[PDB]
């Protein structure tokens, strides 16, 4: 699609009327969101019948969500999606605490800091590819917090939220350890967007 | 309104070109009440400085677009990083002018980033252009393991896809690292002979140093490179004969100065007249978000038709790349480097000069060395390939055909081991039958030797998920054909459509198809209600990892066909035959073609029905082998004059 | 659209450039007909992957077609085109003709002549009714010049002409009865630059 504020408001909607699908996965930016879901509300689109996936991506600022994103908006977020500014930076600061810590205890010695923008290091020092590594693999409260070559975090524990009859992001399902627990044995479907009742 | 755009540039004195070309080009144009203004800044050693100094000046005054330079000294994708970065912050449009590297095609990273030069990725489409005129097939992609090696991997894998073929190898060599003899080493087994190069300077001379140490630049051989790999310390050491390129301009500052303006205030003219124009951030200090028009005024900027440039006409891809291109194929003739050949951007064109390979031949080199010695797969299967135990002195009983012929017998290497579970030992034996009488023809049409030997696990072969995985990978002789252990399969091999995706097929020298044997006639092909219902009443099995497998297995119609056969499937077509006609299985699906020549030779046993899956059996070799044509021409005559009809007579009574 | 002189540029421009039909039918003046045409050109639906087809009212004077008319222009017209005047006027004096000699030989005498315009008739005159149904009726030099009771030219026929490389309006296939014969087996297409492009 096209997308964006605005834009070209035709192509979307042809396009959008003749995707007989059951279940969309969608990948798209807040507003790109918002307007692609609006657009399908218009399409005829949105209800029961039609089951749709976004990536984080779409969702901004779970504690409270536009109106225009339909009833059973599947997502994906990692656990700490609920916890508060303070427990992040708490956990942000156990991550550092506890790679510093192991560096020590494997060197006998305290991390080195770091310098400033003058005099750029260039080839990265046998120290800092060791702390590096030492920070990588760190495990904290249970949940496991090893980072990936890439940066990003390596087998975290996943929760799959969705939006309820109340417009409220709730947890539906969790992930763990490569098994699903979820909540629902049958998907549900609630009489949200059925203006012209034939959508049911 | 005063629309000005910015520049930062090293030189110190190229500023004053781009001022003049600016001039001009406000000299020239629809409107001139816009007042183009120009504002320029040099170079800053200190990275975060340099961000700085470009959050200054630049995105202090009232700039639309900034543009962005190299410095002469090759310093790689460092200097246009921070004003990247800090112009993509809103959305301002950086237009680069010398750097190659492909990290800034990545939209993800460098959001408002846009080139009038193709990057080193962009060699291998040129690279897909000789193959085609040259008939290459077989090539190595030697390519190094940072990003513009995996970017230049992945553009010509995405080429060769597009197409129906795909690269031989890729060898990734670590950045800075010696000793790459390994991967030459590997290389040189394998039956191609055109190497494709990616890497950095020093990466290029050190595998130019190793590969004259292996002696891997002589005759035959070929070598494709790009710009890096002709300059510096690589045309030192690089080996005459290689093939490189170049950009026809590249380097010239001024060109691309003048030639960017234009398009820039083309631009600027063009999504002028649509309006809603929003004024820039006016510092970086005092805003956080993103300029409004800087999408639209990027998305008008990608699809802009300048073509009046100094380099030609100007027009930008998908990723705000410049489309077209001419690169000047350059040859190492007697260590210098001749140019024979432009690329227009989508054929070559070769005027002048001649080609000189690196071999000193003044011929067009094929691509492949195809060896002598060719190692052949093979299966037991009775009517086609009957194994028998050597006597101690390393061959073989003689015998003779009841007419009065010498039975021509080969040395075959099988799974003969006392050892239970897997094969541990390959104990040789003695093999005939139909399919070595036809090797034996062949290779005495074609002028090649061959050493036989069977097949591991006693499979024909289907792909599998291979185990604690999610791939799928082949097994038997299928699997050894594509790993490399054996060169051609002779043996009764069903052909199918699964199988023609990975290994290429000669045309078909027995005509068959699949039935049902029973004991010695109540089943008429596989529409009867009774496989049509399985029940423990009738059962009914065929051999594991075999054409029937996929054949069931691919069928959506016959799904609970393949759920039933899945309980009882046999290790091997004589044991199931055996078996069957102990009254331990029912009915048994096979090929006719042994089936019936059991039937016919043991009697006690009964064909049921009509075949039901028409086909044949099948040469099979590695994809797009070079002899395929051979063996194929060579079929048909053996079809033509006499030979299958001797052969089914002498074998397949 | 609006395709008016003097009007809004953008919209127009905007919705011809949402379009991604393979064949596209128009529907205009001669006027609108080449400012569709130049704003297509301007939006790029002139190329070979694109063909255009129009009824009689866009088209003009024939002989002299204007340039923003794109090459592969397809249209439908009667047996009149590359006639000349005289024999148009011949034509039509041979269907009055025929229609009064074809009254005189039923009723045995002309019919009545028109009165004036200082009058009002308001009786249908019989007579006029069935001159004019007789004149409805007619044949022609092994043409068929049947009037429709609406009062054209029913099942005549028919030629499909189509504007050439050369852009003059060379006549493709034709329409006798209710079968159509066309010159071309396979439709062909040219490049923007009058370059002749066979599909891959
Ligand atoms: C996290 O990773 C680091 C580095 O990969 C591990 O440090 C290793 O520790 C063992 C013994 O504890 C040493 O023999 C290795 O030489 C260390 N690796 C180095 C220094 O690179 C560390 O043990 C890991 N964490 C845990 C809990 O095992
Ligand atoms: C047009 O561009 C010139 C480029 O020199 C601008 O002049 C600079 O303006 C900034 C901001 O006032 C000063 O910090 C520089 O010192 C000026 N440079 C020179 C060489 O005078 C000029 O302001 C621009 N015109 C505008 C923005 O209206
Ligand atoms: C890279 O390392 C390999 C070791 O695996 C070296 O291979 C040996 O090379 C010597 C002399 O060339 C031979 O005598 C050995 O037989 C080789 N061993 C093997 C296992 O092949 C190789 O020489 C090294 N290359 C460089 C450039 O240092
Ligand atoms: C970049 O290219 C331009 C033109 O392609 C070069 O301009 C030429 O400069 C020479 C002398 O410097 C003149 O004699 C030519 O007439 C110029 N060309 C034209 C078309 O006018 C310019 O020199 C090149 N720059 C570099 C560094 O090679
Ligand atoms: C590569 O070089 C050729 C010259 O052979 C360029 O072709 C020119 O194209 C422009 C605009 O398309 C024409 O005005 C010239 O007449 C062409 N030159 C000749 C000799 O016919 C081509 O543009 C170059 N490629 C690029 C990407 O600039
Ligand atoms: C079949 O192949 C063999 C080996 O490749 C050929 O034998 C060579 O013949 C050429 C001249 O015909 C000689 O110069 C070589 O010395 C021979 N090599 C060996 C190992 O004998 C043979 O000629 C080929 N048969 C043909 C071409 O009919
Ligand atoms: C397929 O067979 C033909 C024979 O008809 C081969 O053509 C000959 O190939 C040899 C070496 O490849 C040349 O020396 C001869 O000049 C060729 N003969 C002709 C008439 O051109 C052909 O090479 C075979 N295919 C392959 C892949 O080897
Ligand atoms: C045009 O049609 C009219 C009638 O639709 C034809 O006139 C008829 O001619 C037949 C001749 O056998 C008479 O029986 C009818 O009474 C006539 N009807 C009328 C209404 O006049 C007329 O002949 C046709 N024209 C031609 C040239 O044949
Ligand atoms: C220009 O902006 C106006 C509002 O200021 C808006 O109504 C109009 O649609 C815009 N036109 C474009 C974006 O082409
Ligand atoms: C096959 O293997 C057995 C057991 O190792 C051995 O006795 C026999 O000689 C082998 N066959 C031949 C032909 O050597
Ligand atoms: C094969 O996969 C299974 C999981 O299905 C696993 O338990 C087993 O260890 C694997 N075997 C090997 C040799 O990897």
């Amino acid at each position: 699609l096209e997308l964006g504020p605005g834009g070209p408001r035709a192509r979307t909607q042809r396009l959008l009327r003749q995707v007989d699908a059951p279940v969309l996965v969608a990948y798209c930016s807040r507003e790109e969101a918002e307007v692609l879901f609006a657009e399908a509300a218009q399409a005829g689109l949105v209800g029961p019948g039609h089951v749709w996936l976004v990536p984080n991506l779409a969702l901004g600022s779970t504690d409270a969500p536009p109106a225009a994103f339909p009833v059973g908006l599947i997502s994906v977020v990692t656990e700490s999606w609920r916890l508060s500014l303070r427990q992040k930076v708490r956990d942000g600061v156990a991550i550092l605490a506890l790679g510093a810590h192991s560096y020590r205890r494997q060197y006998g010695t305290l991390p080195a800091p770091a310098g400033d923008c003058r005099s750029h290091p260039g080839p990265v020092s046998p120290a800092r590819e060791a702390f590096y590594r030492h920070l990588l693999n760190v495990t904290w409260e249970g949940r496991d917090f090893s980072f990936s070559p890439g940066g990003y975090l390596v087998r975290p524990t996943m929760v799959v939220i969705a939006l309820n009859r109340h417009r409220l992001w709730e947890m539906v399902g969790r992930w763990d350890h490569g098994v699903l627990y979820m909540k629902y044995p049958v998907w549900p479907r609630y009489s949200t967007s059925l203006q012209p009742v034939v959508d049911s | 309104k005063i629309v000005n755009i910015g520049a930062v540039l090293s030189t110190r004195k190229h500023e004053q070109m781009f001022r003049e070309a600016v001039n001009q080009a406000n000299k020239r144009h629809g409107s001139w009440k816009i007042q183009l203004n120009a504002t320029s800044v040099t170079h800053k050693p200190n990275a975060i400085q340099m961000a700085l100094s470009v959050c200054e000046d630049l995105i202090s005054s009232q700039v639309y677009a900034i543009l962005v330079s190299h410095p002469p000294t090759p310093n790689d994708h460092f200097t246009p990083t921070p004003v990247s970065y800090t112009a993509g912050f809103y959305r301002i449009p950086v237009l680069g002018l010398t750097t190659r590297m492909s990290i800034y095609s990545d939209k993800s990273i460098h959001l408002s980033f846009l080139r009038t030069v193709p990057p080193y990725s962009h060699q291998s489409s040129v690279w897909f252009e000789m193959m085609r005129v040259y008939n290459w097939n077989h090539i190595i992609l030697l390519v190094s393991d940072d990003h513009e090696g995996r970017a230049a991997q992945k553009r010509l894998e995405t080429l060769l896809e597009e197409r129906e073929s795909k690269a031989e190898k890729v060898l990734q060599f670590d950045p800075g690292t010696k000793n790459v003899t390994a991967l030459l080493m590997e290389a040189r087994e394998l039956e191609a002979r055109v190497i494709i190069l990616s890497a950095s300077e020093d990466d290029a001379a050190t595998v130019y140093r190793a590969a004259a140490m292996l002696n891997m630049t002589g005759s035959g051989y070929v070598w494709l490179v790009g710009e890096r790999e002709i300059s510096g310390n690589a045309l030192r050491y690089a080996p005459d004969g290689i093939i490189g390129l170049q950009l026809i301009n590249g380097k010239n500052e001024s060109a691309h100065i003048s030639d960017a303006v234009g398009v820039v205030a083309q631009a600027v003219h063009e999504l002028l007249e649509k309006e809603n124009i929003t004024d820039p951030p006016r510092g970086c200090v005092g805003n956080t978000n993103i300029w409004k028009t800087g999408p639209l005024f990027k998305r008008v900027l990608m699809s802009s038709k300048y073509a009046d440039g100094v380099t030609g006409r100007v027009e930008f891809n998908e990723d705000g790349d410049r489309k077209f291109a001419n690169y000047s194929i350059m040859n190492l003739q007697n260590r210098k480097l001749v140019q024979v050949g432009i690329y227009n951007g989508t054929h070559v064109i070769p005027n002048d000069r001649k080609i000189i390979w690196p071999g000193g031949e003044t011929e067009k080199p094929r691509g492949y060395q195809m060896s002598t010695r060719l190692k052949i797969v093979t299966i037991h299967q009775e009517p086609f390939v009957y194994v028998k135990p050597t006597m101690s002195d390393g061959t073989c009983k003689e015998e003779f055909t009841v007419n009065g012929d010498p039975v021509k017998k080969v040395i075959c290497t099988g799974p003969n081991d006392t050892s239970p579970g897997s094969p541990r030992h390959t104990v040789p034996q003695c093999c005939y039958g139909f399919c070595i009488d036809l090797l034996i023809k062949l290779a005495r049409t074609m002028n090649f030797t061959y050493e036989v030997h069977l097949v591991a696990d006693g499979k024909f072969g289907t792909q599998e998920r291979v185990n604690n995985s999610n791939k799928k990978e082949w097994n038997g002789m299928m699997g050894e054909l594509l790993s490399g252990q054996a060169d051609m399969i002779v043996a009764p091999l069903t052909i199918n459509n699964e199988r023609a995706q990975y290994i290429e097929f000669s045309k078909p020298f027995k005509y068959q198809g699949l039935t049902i044997l029973v004991k010695k006639e109540r089943i008429t092909g596989i529409n009867d209600p009774r496989l049509r219902n399985p029940s423990d009443k009738f059962i009914y099995a065929t051999v594991k990892q075999s054409s029937v497998d996929i054949y069931f297995r691919r069928q959506v119609e016959l799904s609970t066909m393949y759920r039933h056969m899945e309980k009882h499937n046999y290790e091997s077509a004589a044991e199931a035959i055996q078996a069957v006609r102990d009254n331990k299985l029912h009915a048994f699906i096979w090929d006719s073609a042994v089936l019936e020549f059991e039937a016919s030779q043991k009697c006690d046993l009964v064909t049921t029905g009509e075949l039901f899956f028409r086909s044949g059996f099948g040469i099979g070799m590695r994809k797009d082998s070079p002899w395929k044509q051979n063996v194929s021409l060579s079929i048909l005559k053996s079809h033509e004059n006499g030979f299958m009809e001797d052969l089914d007579k002498t074998w397949v009574r």
